[PDB]
């Protein structure tokens, strides 16, 4: 018996059921409600009733972990919202607010539904409140499997990540024949609001899938690092993988020149425990890497900058992603680490155009306001305010530590010794930027203020950093009583 | 010989290519082990570029119940306290198009043991695999 | 196993049946506590358990006075859900009523006081409660027996269930003032057919889902599992002021 989803399958596209059936384990999912009608009379609508109501939701069950979520269904009307098929997605979010269980939703809906009038509009208002008012409580994951069009657009937005599908996903506010009636211009849809512009030029999604069986085979391993809720603790699976493996290939990593190249996931790899790294967001802003792994099996937060593309500068782009990182990260009790190489902040005049000022303080807003264990690794160089941006010893941090070639410094040698010296005589760079280099861009000045706890060889990084994480386990830090914080947006 | 076929798959090298594909296929030949060979072997064994040797049935089956023993071993891993599977039922096929679809099954008897069949009903062989 | 629920309501509407026939198979075996037993028949409370946990049994009896709401049974239930509540026990309810008793003593006896001790105790409960609607629940007794909207978790019906406002007959005599005499044979039926039936209920969203009779004990079992670890919280209040 396969009825009724052979006009599925023939347009290569999956159904809703086939999805949930994918994610969960093999025989636990129990759909709640499953004969609703939408009770419209209106625009010759009384008849065509449907027992689902274009709706699936359910609870499931993920590597013995309990979950919920909904998927909505194209073949009946489209996906479209009503004041119905809202209920259900409330009742499911207040469920799993009571329970400190998360929700996943896979968003498939043609918009909203004409012949219901404001009702639809009342429905997207009461999943955005829920949306808004349990952010921060119990994670929440979206995925967009197709189309998904007009408002309905916000509540995937609220959520902490949106994931999209290649061939045949899309998501934008307006149609293209708006535009085209306004401004004149003929776009397609996927030119408009394809997978790769969101990849790639808003930084909405936080990631692609080729197919949506490796969108499942995918969302469960991320689904293996989320904790269940707010209170929970943080995950910690067995591993064979222990933390006196040998990492002397980390001496070598840094190149003796100054002005050359390295890859930071050279150094990222070996502290982290083997093919447990997760990115998030790896074709946006690759100046800055984000992701999730584990060390000693629990489940870390990485920030690091990358000196492979344009010298690991600091830019809008990436503070945005750091600092949405660092706050869903510190909202759910998980240690930071970071790596740190920074030459400074982006010059140009395109950058103060478009509100330097503000984006990057969102990411030092976040670094200050973090209250979980941080670790942070001064490999090579710091300078001027993105020292102090990049998790500092002064902003709470637990302990942080330098490499034996690091440099810390107010900014490059050119400047100081242009600064120190107005009008001194001429040639004075040959004799002046080399003695101040040698003198002061060193780890000793920092290491004598008292900015860096120790100087380590490379190669104990990863006993440094499970010996302090496995310390800081208890922390209790608190900051003082606010309704909220007033973030610069 | 069959020390240095066996010395040359434990040799792990990362990060960067090699040619050790080569040597194995010079050394796994027939005519290598036949007893004599000449000065011109490799370009009279090796006409146009190079083309390492394919598999056996019983190879390539061989590796597939490795694949399905690693996958439930690695399974197992995230699952939480006793609330994990034992035995499943995998589909495997190796190419972009599903070449040879093979059904295989496995029940992780110990730590290190598996008792692979067909499939369920099916006679089982128990195996082994360390990793 | 437990099939025989299948059997165990009659298909006649008339006929009575013992709910411990259906109480038992769904506890584990010989864990039943009754708590006073000889009063207020029509109604059983008392311990049990379910999956090696202690969980509290309220029940309506179809075999004594066809299962209806009183006062006795009122005080009874309450006092029990109160307790069970204050100390944090899951509650599991069976629900079978045509409504309350009626009778001149009933009212000049308080019949409104009596009666709403129940709701009170069903609707400031904080723990998980599971119910299960066997064959029918008719006006304001539907409500009072821990309804859906009263902040319950999971709610479960029969395939033969019936939820209605009032009997086929009162509905149809108050929807037809003076319609042709002999509209008895071709409007009440018609209406029993259309609307006591749980597919009404269902569409609006009353019940989670229509099972079959044999997996009670697997639902019951997976939601006490899922629902362990609920914080439910009510207004701050020094106290309430339930109906003495
Ligand atoms: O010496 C002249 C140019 C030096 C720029 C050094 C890098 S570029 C971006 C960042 N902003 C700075 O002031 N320094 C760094
Ligand atoms: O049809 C006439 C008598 C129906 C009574 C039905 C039962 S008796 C007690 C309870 N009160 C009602 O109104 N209905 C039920």
């Amino acid at each position: 018996p396969t009825a009724a989803e052979d006009l599925r399958h023939k347009k290569k596209r999956l159904t809703a059921m086939e999805r949930v059936q994918l994610f969960c384990d093999p025989g636990t999912f129990r759909e709640r409600d499953a004969l609703v009608e939408h009770e419209c009379h209106n625009f010759g609508m009384e008849k065509r009733k449907v027992p689902g109501d274009g709706f699936i939701t359910g609870t499931g069950k993920v590597f013995g972990r309990p979950v919920f979520l909904f998927s909505h269904d194209f073949t009946v009307f489209g996906g479209s919202l009503s004041r119905t098929n809202a209920a259900k997605v409330v009742r499911i979010m207040e469920e799993a607010a009571k329970i400190g269980v998360p929700v996943i939703g896979f968003n498939d809906s043609g918009g909203a539904r004409i012949h219901e009038g404001v009702d639809s509009l009342a429905g997207y208002a009461d999943i955005f409140l829920r949306n808004t008012l349990f952010s921060g409580v119990i994670p929440q994951i979206s995925v967009i499997m197709g189309p998904c069009a007009g408002g309905a657009v916000y509540s995937p937005a609220i959520t902490d990540f949106t994931f999209m599908v290649e061939t045949s996903s899309y998501m934008f506010v307006t149609g293209p024949e708006v535009v085209s009636a306004v401004g004149g211009k003929l776009v397609t849809k996927d030119e408009l609001g394809g997978p790769h512009v969101h990849a790639t030029k808003s930084g909405v999604s936080a990631g692609t899938f080729p197919n949506d069986i490796v969108a499942m085979a995918q969302l469960r391993r991320l689904y293996s690092y989320l904790p269940l809720s707010n209170r929970d603790p943080v995950p910690v699976l067995p591993t064979a993988d222990e933390r006196y493996r040998d990492v002397s290939s980390l001496n070598t990593v840094v190149p003796t020149e100054v002005k050359e190249a390295y890859d930071m996931r050279d150094v990222i790899y070996p502290v982290i425990d083997h093919d447990s790294f997760f990115e998030i967001q790896p074709q946006f802003a690759k100046n800055i890497i984000c992701g999730f792994a584990r060390v000693e099996g629990r489940s870390v937060c990485i920030i690091a900058n990358q000196p492979k593309v344009q010298a690991g500068v600091l830019d809008i782009d990436s503070s945005v992603k750091g600092a949405r990182m660092v706050r869903f990260a510190d909202a759910f009790n998980i240690p930071i680490i970071t790596f740190v190489d920074v030459p400074g902040f982006l010059p140009g005049v395109q950058q103060e155009y478009g509100g330097i000022i503000r984006h990057g303080a969102k990411l030092l807003y976040a670094y200050a306001e973090a209250t979980v264990p941080k670790v942070t690794i001064i490999t090579r160089k710091a300078y001027g305010g993105a020292y102090d941006v990049m998790s500092s010893k002064h902003l709470r941090g637990d302990s942080n530590y330098a490499w034996p070639h690091a440099e810390i410094a107010v900014m490059g040698a050119a400047g100081a010794c242009k600064l120190l010296y107005s009008k001194e005589t001429a040639e004075q760079q040959a004799q002046r930027i080399a003695d101040y280099e040698k003198t002061f861009c060193t780890p000793l000045s920092a290491a004598r203020k008292g900015f860096v706890d120790a100087v380590i060889d490379p190669s104990e990084t990863r006993m440094r950093v499970c010996e302090d994480l496995e310390r800081l386990a208890r922390k209790q830090l608190q900051n003082p009583w606010k309704k909220h914080g007033n973030i610069p947006l | 010989i069959g020390r240095m076929e066996k010395a040359l798959d434990e040799y792990v090298i990362r990060g960067l290519r090699h040619n050790i594909c080569l040597l194995r296929d010079v050394v796994t030949e027939p005519r290598y082990r036949s007893g004599s060979i000449t000065t011109n072997y490799l370009q009279e064994q090796y006409p146009n570029g190079f083309k390492k040797a394919e598999l056996t049935a019983e190879e390539m089956q061989l590796m597939y119940e490795v694949a399905a023993c690693v996958h439930l071993k690695r399974e197992r891993l995230h699952y939480t306290q006793g609330t994990a599977p034992s035995e499943r039922q995998l589909y495997l096929s190796v190419g972009a198009g599903q070449e040879g679809e093979t059904p295989v099954y496995v029940r992780y008897l110990d730590d290190s043991h598996f008792e692979i069949g067909a499939s369920k009903h099916g006679p089982f062989r128990k195996m082994e695999v360390v990793w």
